[PDB]
RNA sequence: UUCUCUCAGUUCGGAUUGCAGGCUGCAACUCGCCUGCAUGAAGCCGGAAUCGCUAGUAAUCGCGGAUCAGCACGCCGCGGUG
């Protein structure tokens, strides 16, 4: 439907999870996934393999509506950010841009206590 | 060891076919040091190969070896508390090691009434790209060339 | 029916199928088949009605029946009703020969 | 080296029980070793975890003797295949 054939992948990868949503060239979302929505639990949600299969479960649906063009904007200073890409290309999509979008404050707000573990 | 690499354990080529590969195949079938039984088994199996739709036992055996041996194996490693797996290349001696090992292991599990009726049949099925040995090779190649994802910078 | 007691199996030689009657082991089958002159020949029971009656009339001279279970049963019965140290053990599911019961009763007591 | 048996709880396995014997010893019930006939259990390769070993070694097969009337799956040695 809508035979968009263009869009941009958003990767949001923290220390203990990983989300990949694929939306079109502007806003409105088409298909998403995350490691939790694949039965994984707890620790394992941060290994790259989780990002592998989540990228797959998103692509497989995004190209069930016609899609080649995609870019990659990676938030999320975590680990599996590149495994997400390697699964994004090698199951059909047409990656052509990588960019980093990490919020960097110019010293505005105060962060929480340091943990004494 | 810790000091450094070690030797390679020279083998003695069997006198019948003058082929060190048949020697290692005899050594892998043998259990408990009963070697004459293993030799009788291998020779009956090759007799069965040539007699029934065969050309020569060395030729079809080499081709079966070629079709089974692997070329990309992975190694599951530990870093600092999280473990993964990465592919790597495969040096030559390990290749024939694995080949012989798989062939014997999966002929031992066939389900006929003689180790010869199993070995000859299994390496014939192997020289025609069939049998759980070839499927084991392909499982290995599929695990590799996929798990290169968390291996690309290892 | 078949040749003694009930139902000597098919498809096997006589020297082995004759084992299946309670009281005929392995050498007894040999001796019975030898006092007549019947061989195996080869891996089947394709006898004659003279060979079946031959090997049937001679088994009658032994205790291979529910006439043997009676003997064994009443033996243990006489044991447990006099004193008796062996019968006392027969009545507890405990080894009756001296067996140092640390594991050796899993057979004798399950 | 021949002849069998044919994938089965079985011509696998040999626990347990019945009857009859042998040997040592003044004497084998509690409490010995061995023989024969009969009976024929669990067990179809064993999770978490964990052990031995770098060559005539590991694995496997027998033989001898200390102790001792008798009594070894234990211990000390020896060699065969590898």
């Amino acid at each position: 439907k809508k035979n968009i054939e263009s869009g941009v992948a958003h990767i949001h990868s923290t220390f203990n999870n990983t989300i990949v949503m694929i939306t079109d060239t502007h806003g409105n979302a088409l298909a998403w996934s995350s490691a939790g929505s694949l039965g994984f639990k707890g620790s394992k949600k941060s290994t790259p393999f989780a990002a592998q299969m989540a990228a797959e479960a998103a692509t497989k649906v995004a190209m069930e509506h016609g899609l080649k063009t995609v870019d990659v904007t990676v938030k999320g200073p975590g680990s599996g950010r590149e495994a997400a890409i390697r699964s994004l290309q090698a199951t059909g999509l047409e990656v052509t841009a990588i960019r980093d979008v990490t919020p960097v404050p110019h010293n505005g707000c105060r962060p929480p206590k340091r943990r004494r573990v | 060891p810790r000091k450094g690499p070690v030797a390679k354990r020279d083998v003695l080529p069997d006198p019948i076919y003058n082929s060190k590969l048949v020697t290692r195949l005899i050594n892998r079938v043998m259990v408990d040091g009963k070697r004459g039984i293993a030799a009788n088994i291998i020779y009956n199996s090759f007799d069965i190969i040539k007699e029934s739709t065969g050309n020569d036992p060395l030729e079809v055996f080499e081709q079966a070896m070629k079709n089974v041996m692997p070329v990309l194996e992975v190694k599951a490693r530990r870093v600092g508390g999280s473990n993964y797996q990465v592919p790597v290349e495969v040096r030559p001696e390990r290749r024939t090691t694995l080949g012989l090992r798989w062939v014997v292991n999966y002929a031992r599990l066939r389900g006929e009434h003689t180790m010869e009726e199993r070995l000859a049949k299994e390496i014939m099925d192997a020289a025609n790209n069939t049998g759980a040995s070839v499927k084991k090779r392909e499982d290995t190649h599929k695990m590799a060339d996929a798990n290169r994802a968390f291996a690309h910078y290892r | 029916a078949r040749i003694a007691g009930v139902d000597i199996p098919r498809d096997k030689r006589v020297v082995v199928s004759l084992t299946y009657i309670y009281g005929i082991g392995n050498t007894t089958a040999k001796k019975v088949l030898a006092n007549v002159g019947v061989s195996e020949d080869v891996r089947v029971r394709d006898l004659t009605n003279e060979q079946t009656d031959a090997i049937r009339a001679e088994i009658d001279k032994l205790k291979v029946e529910g006439d043997l279970r009676r003997e064994v049963n009443l033996n243990i019965k006489r044991l447990m009703e006099i004193g008796s140290y062996r019968g006392i053990r027969h009545r507890r599911g405990l080894p009756t020969r001296g067996q140092n019961t640390k594991n050796n009763a899993r057979t004798r007591k399950g």
